[PDB]
């Protein structure tokens, strides 16, 4: 309209979100607890010797 | 979300939400929580309201 131009209105997201991103060490220790459980049950068997001569 | 992101585990949790809120309660000590106006001054609908 005459020399000036009109731009529409912009529209405008309510809400945003914050999610950062975390760095990833990858340490193996952890979750290994299935090798403590297997070390606790060694289960030794000895016999005497003796008893049955 | 962060937690979910990572893989905290119950007591890192608690480690986290306090410095968030440390954090937070710093930044809104400052802060006076105002009202932005949108309207008209005149209608009295919107003050009603
Ligand atoms: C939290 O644990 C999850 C699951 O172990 C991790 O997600 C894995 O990440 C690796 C590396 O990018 C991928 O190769 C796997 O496919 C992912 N698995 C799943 C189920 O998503 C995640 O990385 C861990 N978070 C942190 C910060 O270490």
């Amino acid at each position: 309209c005459f020399g000036v131009t009109f731009k529409k209105p912009l529209v405008a997201e309510e809400k945003t979100s914050l999610e950062p991103q975390l760095p990833h060490l990858q340490l193996r220790l952890p979750h290994l607890v299935g090798i403590i459980a297997k070390i606790k049950g060694i289960k030794i068997e000895v016999t005497s010797s003796g008893e049955s001569i | 979300n962060v937690a979910n992101s990572a893989n905290l585990s119950q007591e890192t949790k608690a480690l986290l939400t306090e410095m968030v809120n440390e954090e937070m309660q710093g930044l809104s000590d400052v802060m006076i929580d105002f009202e932005i106006p949108l309207g008209d001054p005149r209608d009295q609908e919107q003050y009603i309201h």
